[PDB]
């Protein structure tokens, strides 16, 4: 019983109403669906049990409706504590399946990243490897693209990215990308550049440095 | 009261892990890979004494049960690296209405050939290439540790605003790497001391790293 939730990422403001759909590929028996919420770093909290029936401590803003193969979770008025991931879960006469989840992020003004670059430390160079870090700080929306260039040679497959959860204050995101070279390769070249693309940027932003 | 689970576990590929869940109704065992959704492993109700599994894990999962339920996963692979939860859904009665969910704290299980190792804390030093206007950025690269997790603070917790500790990445070597950055006023780079405090409890590695420009 595959469960498909929609939309993938829901971007709303505190005070609006949120509608989240859960569509199954079968029948889901009868009154055997649950809605859980999950915040980063916590266990899932049961919001609604048995399609309609609510759970203890769950406010009246949360409401479960639907039946058959289409179900919906509705939040009447969004509060800041309501922005998280939401899962639907059937547990009736099946191998108990889950949905992939929907992300409720706070919608805000498009904000461009602050791009910084950090060369490897001399300690790490003495260790034998070299890491160059690129930081995109406090941007929105979450979608952004980085590209490494060593002496104007595009780097592919030798870097890794990481993104923060949405900041509880300014509702922005941050990303860090690490490019990993050997000490020899690092000392063979000079110009190390991080090229950044984001909607809030009128121009792609390049933060670069030279060895020395 | 609550559900308590056993501590975190590191296992090699092909071995087995047994996770306990002691109680203070059915007991459900689910798991979640890092950055992934919820996956139902199985359930065990003590009334019958028989557990039900998922067809994916049917061959290698055993759930059984002092008030303690056990979940054993055999022939462990890297895909099974996840946080494992036990849960009880109990029905409460008040105002003639019937609901309540109880969860364990979760058990991190890491399947890897890697051996436990403390990290190296290198400085991401501030410079003219890491300052926009009057705000500079500086941080700490916590590289080549295993396993998860690692905690980072700044100035023994005195520096909290403008702090961003990113999720770790799993490098091709099977070792984790993380970065923790902070933005401060650029005029403070020479007058204010900035130190990142890194704790990797699995290897019992603690490092305090002063981050200075140049």
């Amino acid at each position: 019983i595959v469960l498909t939730q929609s939309p993938g990422i829901l971007s709303l403001s505190p005070g609006e109403r949120a509608t989240l759909s859960c569509r199954a590929s079968r029948t889901i028996s009868r009154t055997h669906l649950a809605w859980y919420q999950q915040k980063p770093g916590q266990a899932p909290r049961l919001l609604i049990y048995g399609v309609s029936s609510r759970a203890i401590g769950i406010p009246d803003r949360f409401s479960g409706s639907g039946s058959g193969a289409d179900f919906t979770l509705t939040i009447s008025r969004l509060e800041p504590e309501d922005f998280a991931v939401y899962y639907c879960h059937q547990y009736g006469n099946s191998p108990q399946t889950f949905g992939q989840g929907t992300k409720l992020e706070i919608k805000r003004t498009v904000a461009a990243p602050s791009v910084f670059i950090f060369p490897p430390s001399d300690e790490q160079l003495k260790s034998g490897t070299a890491s160059v870090v690129c930081l995109l700080n406090n941007f929105y929306p979450r979608e952004a693209k980085v590209q490494w260039k060593v002496d104007n040679a595009l780097q592919s497959g030798n870097s890794q990215e990481s993104v923060t959860e949405q900041d509880s204050k300014d509702s922005t995101y941050s990303l860090s990308s690490t490019l990993t070279l050997s000490k020899a390769d690092y000392e063979k070249h000079k110009v190390y550049a991080c090229e950044v693309t984001h909607q809030g940027l009128s121009s792609p932003v390049t933060k670069s440095f030279n060895r020395g | 009261l609550q559900l308590v689970q056993s501590g975190a576990e590191v296992r090699k590929p092909g071995s087995s892990v047994k996770v306990s869940c002691k109680a203070s109704e059915v007991i459900s065992w689910v798991r979640q890979a890092p950055g992934e959704g919820l996956e139902w492993l199985g359930v065990f109700i003590p009334m019958f004494g028989i557990a039900d599994y998922a067809q994916k894990f049917h061959g290698r999962v055993t759930i059984s049960a002092t008030s303690t339920t056990y979940m054993e996963l055999s022939s462990l692979r890297s895909e099974d690296t996840a946080i494992y939860y036990c849960a009880k859904v109990l029905q409460v009665g008040r105002n003639l209405v019937v609901p309540l969910d109880l969860w364990g704290q979760g058990t991190l299980v890491t399947v890897s050939s890697a051996s436990t190792k403390g990290p190296s804390v290198f400085p991401l030093a501030p410079s003219s290439k890491s300052t926009s206007g009057g705000t500079a950025a500086l941080g700490c690269l916590v590289k080549d540790y295993f396993p998860e997790p690692v905690t980072v603070s700044w100035n023994s917790g005195a520096l909290t605003s403008g702090v961003h500790t990113f999720p770790a990445v799993l490098q091709s070597s099977g070792l984790y790497s993380l970065s923790s950055v902070v933005t401060v006023p650029s005029s403070s780079l020479g007058t204010q001391t900035y130190i990142c405090n890194v704790n990797h409890k699995p290897s019992n590695t603690k490092v305090d790293k002063k981050v200075e420009p140049k």
